[PDB]
């Protein structure tokens, strides 16, 4: 008759909530990170089905986490703007969008104070009948970007802790939810980068096979709905300004950085090529239509809002600054190069965090920023019309829609390695996923070596993630041990099998089932048979001393 | 090392009241509990009693309660103690103690020079 | 209460010599006891306590020891120097103490 | 004749200092915390009589730092109250316990000023001939105790770690110190209040049996008496005023609340029925009696000291207020009701730390308590009265004794899973602890199963306990290993028993003695035997290769 056997180095995984680590002094690839692995491994999971979803991934509310506990640790020791919280005694420079402050600032000594001005942007300014005050006095104090910072949105890489693994759906057409006949296992994702921006999403990833448009649901128009292009559409901005800087000593040691000009002022704006979008809009429009098959589709602006969201905000590697984007978001489109008006803060109010505030220094000379639109955010209105058309809008605002835009393609999951299964004895990388329990078989060494050091602000994650993979480890060791299976990968056992466990056929179990299959089913009485195996230990154990005292 | 010194002596009338104060150096104040313990002239020695400067909290000997009171300051790491209601009796020399261990604080191994207090 | 009692009240004593000062209480306090020298003018001086650990800068020739009710100090090779009250102590309590 | 054989999973240990792990925005309670485990295992452990003492108890200290960590971190993000110290020009409103001042106040822009006003209590208020400053402002800056934060003193459950136990003593009069013939195990304690008071213990736990009175040493007068009551006495306390709240902002995102009065004045006072306490107090004499059998008992007032000492203090899940319990500590007690009077301080200095200091905010509307007397710490007059009368006082301020009066039940120990004995033969949860020697080898695994992974401010202490966990564990298996006892619960030796390390009989080991018994017999040659045993697996190894080498 059949008999209890373990097996230890099953591919077998179920969904887990654990936390990954950086791989690569620049603001967010910084020096906790770890080097990148050059050659990802995309094991392809044949026969396996993955069912993924993005609205759902843990992944991005720690991609969300992680930003920002970096960005707020990076601005922690970079000055402090209280004492600029003055009376401002303003005047002008109709591109009136700038205006000349003098103010009393006090000196190195305590004693001494002095007059001084800086140019400001009026978006900065509230009025306090030409006294105005800085728009942050009443909230919080703003923090000053140290003047040796990089923003540069650089890609990062993040990777799974031993024990877990990271699995893709390589389907170029997938919604982001639902069955991935396409998957493969990675130990880290690609390099995303932490693109921060609204409306528009720029330097992201396009799509492979064609444009995708997915939502977590289309009937409900309090969602937005995230579309990825195929085919890019560049684009250009720039700030045509000569920006110089000023240093002003503000404290002992604390340096404050001042707008001034040089020459005359031109407003910001952005190029983008009118046939290139009109074909871009052209071809979404196709798509939505699909889904909507017997109405009109219309784009317009934004509703309204604050800036952040009305206009497309985006830094551009330099002074952070808003576009008035109502020229492309529309029905009647040219053929010409659209040129879009912006505007310039230099204090900036990161995420919807309230109390969080920065203060962007300037940057001498023009800046120019070459970027391809590689995807967008849209929202539809509500009710329906009697005209059978439904409008969309841009939009935005919370950053977790963005990273979710590029980590759709990811799972993790944990691997549970511990298998059981019944034989015709007595005693006495995870590729093994798509094959049978029984082919399965020979690989498990292939597996089980992968489980332990695989990995071999960030700092306390990653010695968090080594002892928890060592934690997993030893129990599973411990256990083998205690069965007295020891060592061993397949191990007999003298505990017999039960009718009640299961009621397949011996060969269906070994030669077309697979282990993931044989899991739901058996899992049943998973703690029923360790408890008899551990007794069967215990009996063996007082039977070895009885014959050892004769 | 720790030292505890101790006003000069005082002569009062009797009826009247007495204040002695104790300065500690060489240590925490708050350490240790402060003890007042009076020699008679020509006699064996009379415990007062003790305060503990991290609250204030004192235990003073039944015999003379009502009659003597106990504060300090730590800010200047000195004791007070003060008798009212002096009796011609209450001649004696009033030490100023500390204990070697915070746990059996008895053992008396500092002590000030002594203040000598009269009628 | 405690109360403590101690003998010989006084002792005539020659250098080089060897006495022990007795010590009685009428409740059981284990070890908890301390012993003071006292000299003319001068303040209150720990000598022993625990009835066995000597203090700080004690020579080893004074000792002592005991148990429940019943203590003794024990000093030997006397000096000149030991000529002095010496007083047994127990929490508040204080004896009569002994001259030398 | 007998050799030498080893046994793993042997249920014996001794004494440890580790740190205990706190199981479940409340200021105690915090996110740090794990889930409590709803079923404790209480394994009582017969013919096992343990020695507590509840003076010398670890965890009492480890207790008081949690505590304190935990509201220093907690109150870190706060608003500081450094402004405040200004020139304060003070009025009345003989209750005239109550101050209206009026102030200069820095406003957002710090080039201006105005006037305000707030009501701040006299016990908060120093002259400095009708000008004032806060008591606080020469000592240190008191914090502001956030708006959104909750003082109900949630109870904590303190967890072992792995390696480690908890030993209960179940002795209902156990005076918390001596053997307790009554003993069980278990994973963790139960949930203790973190109650901040002085002189009368509110919301402990009651005596199941009886008053119990105990202390370290009733014979020493310098310590603190602890009785804990079997039947509660309920006290109940309220604040019956308008203490209407008022928003001050004192800079950029930092706002003071100031206390305001719409209708009348009246003081704060204490409920607690005289016959209740009459009968505690007269119980409580009674068991005095018993330790001081010729003698009379009276109870009168604080002899002197802070406020903090002589009055009763309590968080009345609001504002803290001290009450005037000279009319309980008494001898001349009324049938009826009695009121007694308080006073509240809106400044604190938290425990007896110089330098520490919050302030608290005024809460809306009345506030009133219902609570219930556990138990008191009463001191007891030095010296001794010709009236042959002991008198006993109300004391306390150091929080310790309030924690001990706790987990005065508790003990930890560390287990020792390793232990070794004479057998006749030749190679080739802790209930067991009242077991004998022989018996107690049949839960080996039941056992040692336990000692790994049983755990599945606070985080770098869950941390620290996983990583010495793993150490202990990994340590005891190397040796096993060495030993060539690999994977075995039992594993006789090759190495003979000597005669120098136990005279015992034979049977006498293993039907009559306890492994606890024998621990602490032949653990005298417990270094001896490990040599030998390593030096037995070399002759071993080098015997192999040698016939391999064939
Ligand atoms: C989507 O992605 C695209 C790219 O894929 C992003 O566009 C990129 O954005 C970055 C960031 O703004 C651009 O890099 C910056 O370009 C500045 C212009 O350089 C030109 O003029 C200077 C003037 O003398 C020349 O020296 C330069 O020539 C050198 O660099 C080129 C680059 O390929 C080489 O080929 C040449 O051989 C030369 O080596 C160019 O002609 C440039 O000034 C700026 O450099 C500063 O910032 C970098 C940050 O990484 C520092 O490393 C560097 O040292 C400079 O910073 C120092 O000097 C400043 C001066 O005051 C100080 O303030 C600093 O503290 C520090 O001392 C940087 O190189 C990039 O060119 C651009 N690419 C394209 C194609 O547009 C989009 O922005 C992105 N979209 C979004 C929304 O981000
Ligand atoms: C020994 O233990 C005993 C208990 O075992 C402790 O006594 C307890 O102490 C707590 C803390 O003070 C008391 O809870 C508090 O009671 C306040 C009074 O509530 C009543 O009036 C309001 C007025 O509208 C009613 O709404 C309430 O009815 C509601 O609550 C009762 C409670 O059972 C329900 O049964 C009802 O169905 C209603 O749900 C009552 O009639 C109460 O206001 C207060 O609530 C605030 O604080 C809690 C803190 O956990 C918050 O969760 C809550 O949201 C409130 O806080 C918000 O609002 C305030 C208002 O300005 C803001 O300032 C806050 O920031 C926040 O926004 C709380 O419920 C408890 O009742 C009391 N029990 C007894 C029996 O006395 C002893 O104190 C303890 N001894 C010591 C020394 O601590
Ligand atoms: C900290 O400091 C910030 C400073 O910005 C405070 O935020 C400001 O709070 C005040 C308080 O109400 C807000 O005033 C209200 O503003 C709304 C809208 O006006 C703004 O938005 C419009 C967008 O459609 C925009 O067009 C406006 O610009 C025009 O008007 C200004 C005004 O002079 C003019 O200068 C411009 O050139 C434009 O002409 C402007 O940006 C306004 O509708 C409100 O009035 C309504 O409500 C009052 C209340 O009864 C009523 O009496 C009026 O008749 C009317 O019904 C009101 O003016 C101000 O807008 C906020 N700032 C911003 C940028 O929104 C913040 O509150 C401070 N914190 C704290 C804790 O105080
Ligand atoms: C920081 O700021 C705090 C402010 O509190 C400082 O603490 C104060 O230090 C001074 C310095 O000595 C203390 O003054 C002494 O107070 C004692 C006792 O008085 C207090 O306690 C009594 C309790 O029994 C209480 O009754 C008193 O209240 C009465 O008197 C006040 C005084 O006007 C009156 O307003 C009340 O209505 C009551 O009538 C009071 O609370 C006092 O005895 C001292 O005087 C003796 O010593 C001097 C020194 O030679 C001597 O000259 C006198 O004749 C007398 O012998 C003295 O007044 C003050 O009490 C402390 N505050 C508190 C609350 O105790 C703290 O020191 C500051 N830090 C630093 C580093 O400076
Ligand atoms: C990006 O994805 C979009 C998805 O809609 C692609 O749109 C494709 O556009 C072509 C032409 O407008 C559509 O018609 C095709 O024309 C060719 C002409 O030879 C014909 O062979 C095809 O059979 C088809 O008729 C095509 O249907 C449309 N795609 C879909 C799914 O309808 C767009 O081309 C993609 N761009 C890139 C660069 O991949
Ligand atoms: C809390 O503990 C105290 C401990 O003293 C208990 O006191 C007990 O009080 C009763 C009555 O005052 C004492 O006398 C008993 O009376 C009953 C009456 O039928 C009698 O049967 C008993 O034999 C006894 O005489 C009792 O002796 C006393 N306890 C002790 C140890 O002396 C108090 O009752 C306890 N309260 C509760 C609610 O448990
Ligand atoms: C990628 O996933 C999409 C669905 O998310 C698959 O679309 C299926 O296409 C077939 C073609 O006839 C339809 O019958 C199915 O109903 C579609 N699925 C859904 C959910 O609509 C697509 O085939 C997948 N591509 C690959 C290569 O697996
Ligand atoms: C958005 O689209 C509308 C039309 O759908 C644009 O309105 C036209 O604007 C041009 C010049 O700006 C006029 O000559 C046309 O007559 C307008 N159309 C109508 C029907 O009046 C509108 O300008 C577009 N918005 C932007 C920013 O380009
Ligand atoms: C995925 O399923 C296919 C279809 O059954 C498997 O292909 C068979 O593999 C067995 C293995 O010896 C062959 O004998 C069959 O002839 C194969 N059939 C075909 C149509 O090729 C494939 O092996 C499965 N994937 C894995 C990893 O086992
Ligand atoms: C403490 O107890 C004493 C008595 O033991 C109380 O003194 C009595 O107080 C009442 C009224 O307050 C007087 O009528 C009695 O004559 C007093 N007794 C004596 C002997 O004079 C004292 O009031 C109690 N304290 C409190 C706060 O109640
Ligand atoms: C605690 O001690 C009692 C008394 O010896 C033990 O009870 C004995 O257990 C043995 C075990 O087989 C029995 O044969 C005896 O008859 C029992 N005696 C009595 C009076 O019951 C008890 O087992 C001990 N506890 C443990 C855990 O062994
Ligand atoms: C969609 O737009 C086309 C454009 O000519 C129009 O003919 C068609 O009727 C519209 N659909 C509906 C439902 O009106
Ligand atoms: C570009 O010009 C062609 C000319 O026939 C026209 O059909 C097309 O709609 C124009 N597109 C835009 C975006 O103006
Ligand atoms: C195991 O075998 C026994 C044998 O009688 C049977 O009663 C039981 O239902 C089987 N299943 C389980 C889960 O025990
Ligand atoms: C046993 O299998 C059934 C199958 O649907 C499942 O619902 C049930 O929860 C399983 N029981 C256990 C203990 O896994
Ligand atoms: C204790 O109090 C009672 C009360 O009447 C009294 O009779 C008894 O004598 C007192 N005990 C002593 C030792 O005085
Ligand atoms: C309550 O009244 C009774 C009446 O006989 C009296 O004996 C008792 O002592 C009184 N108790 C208090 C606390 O007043
Ligand atoms: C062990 O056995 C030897 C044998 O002679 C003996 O000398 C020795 O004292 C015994 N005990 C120890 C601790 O070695
Ligand atoms: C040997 O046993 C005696 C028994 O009292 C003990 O005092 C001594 O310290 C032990 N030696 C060792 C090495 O454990």
């Amino acid at each position: 008759n059949l008999w209890v056997t373990v097996y230890y180095g099953v591919p077998v995984w179920k969904e887990a909530k654990t936390t990954l680590f950086c791989a690569s002094h620049n603001v967010w690839a910084t020096h906790a990170c770890v080097p990148t692995d050059p050659n990802p491994q995309e094991v392809v999971l044949e026969n396996v089905t993955e069912n993924f979803n993005m609205w759902k991934n843990d992944m991005v509310d720690q991609m969300q986490e992680d930003v920002i506990s970096i960005w707020d640790q990076s601005l922690k020791p970079c000055v402090k703007l209280t004492p600029l919280c003055v009376t401002l005694n303003c005047t002008n420079v109709t591109l009136g969008e700038i205006k000349n402050c003098s103010f009393d600032i006090t000196t190195e000594i305590r004693d001494k104070t002095r007059k001084e001005y800086a140019l400001f942007y009026r978006l900065d300014i509230v009025p306090l009948s030409n006294t105005y005050r800085l728009i942050n006095c009443n909230t919080s104090t703003c923090t000053q970007a140290c003047p040796k910072v990089t923003f540069d949105p650089i890609p990062i890489h993040y990777c799974a802790p031993a024990g877990y693994a990271i699995l893709k759906c390589n389907n170029k057409t997938f919604n982001g939810k639902g069955p991935c006949n396409n998957v493969s296992t990675v130990q880290c994702t690609h390099g995303i980068k932490p693109v921060v921006s609204t409306q528009l999403l720029l330097n992201g990833s396009l799509a492979e096979e064609e444009i995708v448009i997915r939502s977590k649901n289309l009937a409900d128009n309090a969602k937005i709905i995230i579309v990825q292009l195929n085919k890019s559409v560049e684009i250009v901005c720039t700030r045509p300004n000569n920006n110089t800087r000023r240093s002003i000593r503000i404290g002992p040691g604390q340096t404050f950085y001042a707008t001034d000009i040089i020459g005359d002022i031109r407003q910001a704006y952005c190029n983008i090529s009118g046939r290139n979008w009109s074909e871009a809009v052209n071809q979404v429009k196709k798509k939505l239509k699909e889904h909507f098959p017997h109405k009109n589709i219309s784009f317009q602006s934004s509703s309204g809002g604050d800036l952040e969201i009305t206009t497309h905000s985006f830094n551009c590697g330099g002074e952070f600054f808003y576009c008035n984007t109502s020229g492309l978001f529309n029905d009647t489109i040219s053929n010409a190069t659209i040129m879009l008006p912006c505007r310039i803060k230099q204090i900036i109010n990161m995420w919807q965090e309230v109390g969080k505030c920065i203060y962007a220094p300037p940057i001498k000379g023009n800046i120019t920023c070459k970027s391809d639109i590689t995807g967008l955010l849209l929202l539809r209105d509500g009710c329906n019309t009697a005209n059978n058309a439904e409008i969309f809008r841009p939009g935005g605002g919370d950053m977790r829609d963005n990273w979710r835009s590029e980590l759709y393609k990811y799972k993790v999951v944990k691997i549970e390695p511990l298998g059981v299964a019944p034989t015709r004895c007595k005693r006495r990388f995870l590729g093994a996923a798509g094959s049978t329990m029984g082919a399965a078989s020979m690989t498990l060494t292939v597996q089980a070596r992968n489980l332990l050091s695989g990995i071999v602000v960030w700092g306390i994650k990653q010695l968090q993630a080594r002892v928890l993979a060592v934690e997993r480890y030893l129990r599973d060791q411990q256990l083998l041990g205690i069965w007295g299976c020891s060592g061993k990968l397949i191990c007999c056992t003298n505990v017999p099998w039960n009718s009640s466990w299961s009621n397949r056929n011996l060969s269906e179990i070994w030669d077309n089932m697979t282990w993931l299959q044989w899991d739901k089913e058996i899992s049943n009485y998973t703690q029923i048979i360790y408890g008899l195996l551990e007794e069967s230990q215990n009996q063996q154990e007082k039977n070895e001393q009885d014959l050892l005292a004769l | 090392q720790v030292q505890l010194v101790q006003s000069g002596a005082e002569v009062k009338k009797p009826g009247a009241s007495v204040k002695v104060s104790c300065k500690a150096s060489g240590y925490t104040f708050t350490g240790y509990y402060m003890h007042w313990v009076r020699q008679a002239p020509g006699q064996g020695l009379e415990w007062m009693g003790w305060i503990n400067p991290n609250s204030g909290g004192t235990n003073y000997c039944q015999k003379f309660q009502g009659r003597v009171t106990m504060t300090r300051d730590t800010s200047i790491s000195t004791a007070y103690m003060e008798l009212s209601r002096l009796r011609s009796d209450d001649t004696a020399v009033y030490y100023c103690a500390r204990g070697k261990n915070s746990d059996y604080n008895w053992d008396f191994q500092h002590w000030g020079q002594g203040t000598l207090v009269t009628v | 209460e405690i109360v403590l009692t101690q003998s010989p009240a006084t002792l005539s004593l020659s250098p080089g010599e060897r006495a022990t000062l007795s010590c009685r209480a009428s409740q059981s306090v284990s070890s908890y006891l301390a012993w003071y020298q006292q000299k003319p003018g001068q303040a209150p001086r720990l000598l022993i306590y625990d009835a066995s650990n000597r203090a700080t800068g004690i020579p080893a020739r004074f000792s002592g020891s005991g148990s429940g009710t019943d203590f003794t100090l024990t000093i030997s090779s006397l000096e000149p120097e030991d000529f002095a009250v010496y007083y047994c102590q127990q929490y508040e309590f204080f004896g009569q103490g002994t001259k030398l």
